[PDB]
C-alpha cells in the first residue's frame, strides 16, 4: 500500500491504475464539499 | 453581505513576478482593497530578491495576527510579515519556501494519507509547491483557532502550485470558505499542441492518460482535485470554462475575467494624440527599412500589430501569415494604394542586429542630416532675403555645392536587395517557423508586394538602437492589432490593445473574445473584429481574416478614428472596477456555500 507513494516518486504513478485520480476523487469527497 | 471577515489571496506570483498571474493581483489590490478593507491579505512565497523590490516589512495590527505569525514562526515556519509596495495596500504574507526541511517530508506523507496524491523528488517546484501548499494551510489554520469567534473565511486559490494547500484546508474541515481560480488550465497547454483539435475533441479526450503521458499527471491531479474543494471554482475566461468542463471536470460557477487598472487620461482624446506621435516614430523606422524601395505612400499606409510569446500555434501567427498572403492579392489585383505594414512583434533568441537594417536606419539619419545642412543653408539664405526685404528666389536657393551634396545622398541611398523581413540576425534562421512561412507565402517585401512584413526578433525597447519605442506606446501607433489564437487561455496581448484606443482582431478561441461576445452585442461595430475559430478550419479561419483585414483596409481616414474612438468606450469593461464585481460575486458566493447559517443565498 505505502508501495503506490514511492510509485509517484520518479512518476511512476498510474493514471488507469492504483494512482488513479477517481479514486483520489473519492476521496476528496470524503471531506465532502 | 457586510460582515466583517478577513479573506487571503494565494498565489505562486504574488512578490515574485514570474508569470502572468503577478499581472492579474497587480492591479486586482485596488479594487479588492475596499471590497473586504484592510482584513484582506495575499499569502505568497518568499524571495529575497522580490522584497528588495515589492515587499516593505510592517507589523501586526491586531494581537491575533501577532500571536498567528509567532505560533508559524516557531516549529520551523518563517513568515516575513509586509506590506506589497504596488497601489492598493496589499498586506503580504511572505512564507519561506526555503524553509523546506522541517515539513516536506513529513507533510508529504501526511498529504498522501489525506489526498493520496504523491510527489516526483526530480521536478523542482512540485516540491516548493506542497510546501507552500502546508505553509498556508498552517496560517490559516492558526488564524481560525487562535481568533476566537472566527468570522467566516475566504482562500482565494490561484494556479496548481497553490491548489495543493486548497485540498488541506478542506481535509483539516477547517471553518474556511474555497475559490480556486486557474488562470491557465495545465493540461490544456500541453493537450493544445500535442492533440489535434484540441477544442473540437475537448469531450473525448481521456483525461487520466493524457496526463500521465506527458509526465504532467502529479500536477494535473491537485488542480483537479483543488477543483473538487473549492465550493466555488473559478475560470478566467468562458473557453477556458468549457475547457474545465470536460478536462478539470468541474464546471466553474463564475466566470471572473482578469482585467487592468485603465490608465485614465485628462483629455478623451489624447489616445489619438498618443496614436499620431506614435506613429511618427513607426514611419521614421518604416522610411529607414526601406531606402530606395520608398515607392508606397507612407500616408495611406496601416500597422498591423501581433505580440506575445514565441509560440507560431498558439498566438496564432500561421493564421496571420496566410492571411496576408491573400490580402497581398486583394490588394494588388485590385488598384489600390493601400499599403499594409504588419509587424510580428514575438520575442526569440538572436545573436545580433542586421548590417541591412542598421545602415538603413543609420541612411535614415543621414537623409535627415544632409535635409538639415541645406535646410540650415536655406534658411540663412532666406533669413538674410526676408530682413533684405525680398521673397526668396526659390530657385537659387540653393547652390550647385547643396545640389552636389543631394545628389550624392540619393546616391548611397539606392538599394538593389528587397528591404529586410527580419530586423535582427537569428542563431536559425531556416528553423525559425515565423521566417520559414515569409519565403513561403512570396512576401520578400518587395516594390510589388502590398504587404511587407518586418519581424523583430526581440522585444521592443526605448533603449534600442533600431525602433526606439517601447511596447505600450508602439501598440498605440499601430492601427490595428491582429491577434488570431488557437490557446490564449485570457487574451493579455488584445486586452490590453482594447485598454487602448487601437482595435483589435481576437478570435472565439481567445478568453478575451468569448467576453467580447457575451458582453456587448456588437461585434464588428464596437471595432473588436472576433474570428470564428471554434466551429472552422484553419484555411476558413483564414479566409474570415482576410475578409476582416479588408474591411479595415476600405476604411477611410474618418471611418478608422470613429471606430478607434469606439474602442476607447471598451477600456471600461476590462477594467478591475468593472470585472472586480465577478471575483466579488465568487467570495459572496463561497461563503454562502460553507457558511448559510448567516450568509445569504445572493442569487
Ligand atoms: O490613423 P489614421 O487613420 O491614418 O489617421 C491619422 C490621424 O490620427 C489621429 O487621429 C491624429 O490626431 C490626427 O492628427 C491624424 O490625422
Amino acid at each position: 500500500s505505502e508501495e503506490r507513494k514511492e510509485r509517484w516518486e520518479q512518476g511512476q504513478a498510474d493514471y488507469m491504475g492504483a494512482d488513479s485520480f477517481d479514486n483520489i476523487k473519492r476521496k476528496l469527497d470524503t471531506y465532502l464539499q | 453581505d457586510l460582515e466583517n471577515a478577513v479573506l487571503f489571496e494565494v498565489a505562486w506570483e504574488v512578490a515574485n513576478k514570474v508569470g502572468g498571474i503577478y499581472t492579474v493581483l497587480q492591479t486586482k489590490a485596488k479594487v479588492t482593497g475596499d471590497e473586504w478593507g484592510d482584513n484582506y491579505f495575499l499569502v505568497g512565497p518568499y524571495t529575497e530578491q522580490g522584497v528588495r523590490t515589492q515587499v516593505e516589512l510592517l507589523e501586526a495590527p491586531t494581537p491575533a495576527l501577532k500571536r498567528t505569525l509567532d505560533s508559524m514562526n516557531s516549529k520551523g515556519c518563517k513568515v516575513y510579515f509586509g506590506r506589497w509596495l504596488i497601489e492598493g495596500g496589499p498586506l503580504v504574507v511572505l512564507l519561506d519556501v526555503g524553509a523546506s526541511a522541517w515539513a516536506l517530508e513529513r507533510w508529504k506523507g501526511e498529504l498522501w494519507d489525506t489526498c493520496n496524491i504523491g510527489v516526483p523528488w526530480y521536478d523542482r517546484e512540485a516540491n516548493d509547491a506542497v510546501l507552500f501548499g502546508f505553509l498556508t494551510t498552517w496560517f490559516l489554520g492558526e488564524f481560525l483557532a487562535q481568533s476566537e469567534e472566527k468570522p467566516h473565511v475566504v482562500a482565494h486559490f490561484h494556479e496548481w502550485l497553490a491548489g495543493v494547500g486548497l485540498c488541506l484546508c478542506r481535509a483539516r474541515r477547517l471553518p474556511v470558505a474555497t475559490i480556486f481560480t486557474t488562470h491557465a488550465t495545465l493540461l490544456g497547454r500541453y493537450l493544445c499542441a500535442g492533440a489535434v483539435d484540441f477544442y473540437n475533441n475537448l469531450e473525448n479526450f481521456n483525461v487520466d492518460k493524457e496526463a500521465g503521458e506527458r509526465q504532467i499527471y502529479h500536477r494535473y491531479c491537485m488542480e483537479r482535485a483543488a477543483a473538487h474543494c473549492a465550493h466555488v471554482f473559478t475560470t478566467v475566461s468562458q473557453i477556458t470554462a468549457i475547457e474545465a468542463q470536460h478536462l478539470l471536470k468541474r464546471k466553474p460557477d463564475i466566470v471572473t475575467p482578469n482585467g487592468l487598472n485603465v490608465k485614465k487620461f485628462s483629455a478623451m482624446h489624447e489616445f489619438q494624440n498618443l496614436h499620431a506621435q506614435s506613429k511618427a516614430r513607426i514611419q521614421e523606422f518604416v522610411r529607414g527599412h526601406f531606402y530606395g524601395h520608398l515607392d508606397f505612400n507612407l500616408d495611406k499606409t496601416l500597422y498591423f500589430f501581433i505580440a506575445g510569446r514565441y509560440e507560431f500555434s498558439n498566438k496564432g501567427a500561421d493564421v496571420f501569415l496566410e492571411a496576408l498572403a491573400r490580402l497581398n492579392y486583394l490588394l494588388r489585383v485590385n488598384g489600390s494604394e493601400q499599403t499594409v505594414v504588419a509587424f510580428f512583434i514575438m520575442p526569440a533568441r538572436t545573436n545580433n542586429f542586421n548590417v541591412e537594417t542598421l545602415k538603413g536606419q543609420a541612411v535614415r539619419k543621414q537623409l535627415w542630416d544632409t535635409a538639415n545642412t541645406v535646410k540650415e543653408k536655406f534658411g540663412r539664405k532666406l533669413y538674410e532675403s526676408l530682413l533684405v526685404g525680398s521673397l526668396p528666389d526659390m530657385n537659387k536657393m540653393l547652390d550647385k555645392e547643396d545640389f552636389t551634396m543631394m545628389k550624392r545622398a540619393i546616391f548611397a541611398t539606392q538599394r538593389q536587395s528587397f528591404p529586410p523581413v527580419c530586423t535582427h540576425n537569428m542563431l536559425d534562421d531556416s528553423s525559425d517557423p515565423i521566417l520559414t512561412t515569409i519565403r513561403r507565402i512570396g512576401l520578400f517585401n518587395s516594390s510589388a508586394d502590398r504587404v511587407k512584413v518586418i519581424f523583430h526578433p526581440e522585444f521592443l525597447s526605448s533603449t534600442s538602437p533600431l525602433l526606439p519605442v517601447d511596447y505600450e506606446e508602439f501598440v498605440r501607433g499601430c492601427h490595428l492589432g491582429v491577434f488570431p489564437s488557437y490557446y490564449e487561455p485570457w487574451g493579455y496581448t488584445p486586452a490590453e490593445c482594447t485598454v487602448m484606443g487601437i482595435p483589435s482582431i481576437s478570435t472565439n478561441l481567445s478568453g478575451f473574445g468569448c467576453f467580447m461576445e457575451e458582453h456587448i452585442a456588437d461585434p464588428s461595430a464596437y471595432g473588436i473584429y472576433i474570428l470564428d475559430r471554434r466551429f472552422r478550419s484553419l484555411d476558413d479561419s483564414c479566409s474570415q481574416l482576410t475578409s476582416f483585414l479588408y474591411s479595415f483596409c476600405q476604411q477611410s481616414r474618418r471611418q478608422r478614428i470613429i471606430q478607434r474612438n469606439r474602442t476607447e468606450r471598451l477600456s471600461d469593461l476590462l477594467d478591475w472596477k468593472y470585472l472586480g464585481r465577478y471575483y466579488m460575486s465568487a467570495r459572496h458566493m463561497a461563503l454562502s456555500k460553507a457558511f448559510p447559517e448567516h450568509f445569504t443565498y445572493e442569487p
